[PDB]
């Protein structure tokens, strides 16, 4: 935000920080004076901003966060290891860039107490009825990939699925319910799609008001003698909105289930994102100037290159940690 | 058509700023900054201590109210040089009685 | 800055595949992993793939997010089941 | 009356002092703000009210409290002296 504020009249825009526009850059009609690509790094600045972004952007909703430094707070570390379980590494893209991912099941005791119960009738009804072959052990391999082991067969449907990022342990995102998921069978490849919205903090609070609104006027009238949705209701705030898809890549057959039972009743959101769409605005799509004039941009261009530097000075130390 | 203009952000202006918008606005400014009504049930209260049926002409208590200010902006920009020669930007009571003190008001 | 390698000696990190770096392009000053990396900043660049089915070539557009923005493929085929509109 | 000695509020004192200039207050001084003036109130008006009293008198006049203050030595001036 500190970032300088642009001259008049520059035939760009400063949007997250970076000179852009709506159309099509044309340099060769604006720029009498094109500092290189090299010289500008706009674009340096843009892929860097872009990862990082990925890194740590709101596209998965924030579950844990590693706490900032005889404090009991570290004995909380291997409780929160416990509370997940551990499982296997898969690939994901984010538009043009592309990362890595463990897997983590958030552990739902509803379905372990239902799964004792569910034994236990089995276990009822049954009573009241009533060298080593490697090739075995291929055959086990394959079925406990394909099937189910005992924590899987557990939570085949309604557990919960936690994401991390392999370059950045520090932050863990819940997988949207709200989403579109298709397995391609055929590149083991699964596409996501959802819609966000930037105010929905703005959405959520008056949902709060509207909602204490609702009790109070309840409560009126109990004086005398519910699916609430935010997105249906006439008084909502415009949404500033953006549609998002993304491709998962490298998770196999077993885990499949598991992701496809965990995810929404797809008419529902389907509806819903339908009134999102009616009601909802959405974001603009812009084209960035990755050159700039050395003359009339002089003070962008050095505050640009002066970030940069910072950046790259704190991103050696990042791995100096490790 | 509209443009979005980017996405917009809760602006935060740097703590202790508008505190300085604050003292440049009420400075310029020169009218009683203490509300009247209160002020008066203070006045009246003292008074009706120290004395039994007291009336107040209205011009008295607006010219008590205004001599109330003008010392008490006096006592504060002391206590501000006091903090200040403390080398500290939080006023704290001890600096009120150094005031009082070099003043000679408590001395 | 200029090439691939830190002032101690290490290797950078792809901005685009999080590859230890091997190539440094010149025109633009991007250092980049591999040919996979390049192509994918070239596209990047050439906004107009001056082929001259046009409209349905990968098409990144930048959007702007709280305190960043991303790249977004305007041709990327949304999961199956999107709406019209969508 | 009762505890009008709060009745000054926070928000009065801080616009006081910001027409101070202190860019930076402590919550302790509210209450050392109100002793002052309680003690500085209480002397004033009991010049002024004695300044009343020689007239044969029951309201007190702006000349009173402009008189009294005199003689405190905090000259006040624009009150029909």
């Amino acid at each position: 935000a500190s970032r300088a504020k642009l001259a008049t009249n520059r035939p760009f825009e400063i949007v997250a920080g970076l000179p852009a526009s709506v159309e099509l850059p044309n340099y060769n009609s604006s720029l009498t004076h094109p500092q290189s690509i090299k010289n500008s790094g706009v674009l340096y600045d843009s892929l860097v901003s872009s990862r990082r972004t990925w890194v740590q952007g709101e596209m998965f909703e924030l579950y844990w966060r590693r706490p900032k430094k005889e404090s009991p707070t570290s004995g909380t570390i291997p409780l929160i290891r416990d509370k997940m379980q551990k499982m296997c590494d898969c690939v994901m893209s984010g538009g043009p860039h592309t990362f890595k991912v463990r897997l983590f099941i958030l552990k739902n005791d509803k379905i372990e107490q239902k799964w004792q119960d569910e034994q236990e009738l089995k276990k009822k009804e049954k009573e009241l009825k009533r060298p080593k072959r490697k090739r075995r052990k291929n055959a086990i391999k394959e079925d406990k990939d394909m099937q189910l082991t005992a924590f899987q067969q557990k939570y085949v449907q309604g557990a919960e699925i936690i994401l991390e990022y392999l370059e950045f342990t520090h932050s863990r995102y819940y997988l949207p319910k709200k989403s579109v998921v298709e397995f391609l069978e055929d590149t083991d490849e699964i596409i996501i799609s959802w819609i966000v919205i930037h105010n929905s903090k703005e959405i959520e609070k008056f949902k709060t008001k509207k909602i204490k609104a609702k009790l109070k006027a309840d409560q009126k009238l109990n004086k005398e003698d519910v699916s609430f949705n935010p997105l249906f209701e006439a008084d909502c705030p415009t949404p500033l909105y953006t549609p998002m898809t993304m491709k998962l890549s490298g998770i196999h057959k077993r885990f499949n289930q598991i992701i496809r039972n965990s995810v929404s009743p797809m008419e529902e959101v389907v509806k819903e994102m339908e009134k999102i769409l009616q009601i909802g605005t959405r974001l603009s799509g812009y084209n960035l100037w990755y050159q700039l004039d050395g003359y009339d941009d002089e003070a962008l261009s050095e505050s640009l290159r002066f970030e940069l530097n910072e950046w790259e000075h704190a991103m050696r130390s990042r791995r100096h940690k490790r | 058509a509209p443009a979005t203009g980017g996405v917009k952000k809760p602006h935060r202006y740097r703590p202790g700023t508008v505190a300085l918008r604050e003292i440049r606005r009420y400075q310029k400014s020169t009218e009683l900054l203490i509300r009247k009504l209160p002020f008066q049930r203070l006045v009246r209260e003292i008074a009706q201590d120290f004395k039994t049926d007291l009336r107040f002409q209205s011009s008295a208590v607006m010219a008590l109210q205004e001599a109330s200010e003008a010392y008490l902006v006096g006592l504060f920009e002391d206590t501000n040089l006091c903090a200040i020669h403390a080398k500290r930007v939080t006023i704290m009571p001890k600096d009120i009685q150094l005031a009082r003190r070099i003043r000679g008001e408590r001395a | 800055p200029t090439g691939v390698f830190l002032a101690n000696g290490i290797r950078k990190k792809c901005l685009i595949t999080n590859k230890e770096c091997q190539y440094f392009d010149p025109r633009t000053g991007v250092p980049y992993s591999d040919v996979e990396a390049y192509k994918i900043i070239q596209r990047i660049q050439d906004p107009i793939s001056k082929e001259e089915d046009s409209d349905d070539q990968v098409r990144f557009k930048w959007f702007g997010f709280k305190n960043g923005g991303i790249y977004l493929d305007l041709s990327q085929r949304p999961a199956k089941g999107v709406p019209e509109g969508f | 009356l009762r505890d009008n000695i709060q009745g000054i509020t926070k928000p009065a004192i801080r616009r006081l002092a910001r027409r101070g200039g202190v860019k930076r207050i402590s919550g302790l001084i509210y209450e050392e703000t109100r002793g002052v003036l309680k003690v500085f109130l209480e002397n004033v008006i009991r010049d002024a009210v004695t300044y009343t009293e020689h007239a044969k008198r029951k309201t007190v006049t702006a000349m009173d409290v402009v008189y009294a203050l005199k003689r405190q030595g905090r000259t006040l001036y624009g009150f029909g002296g």
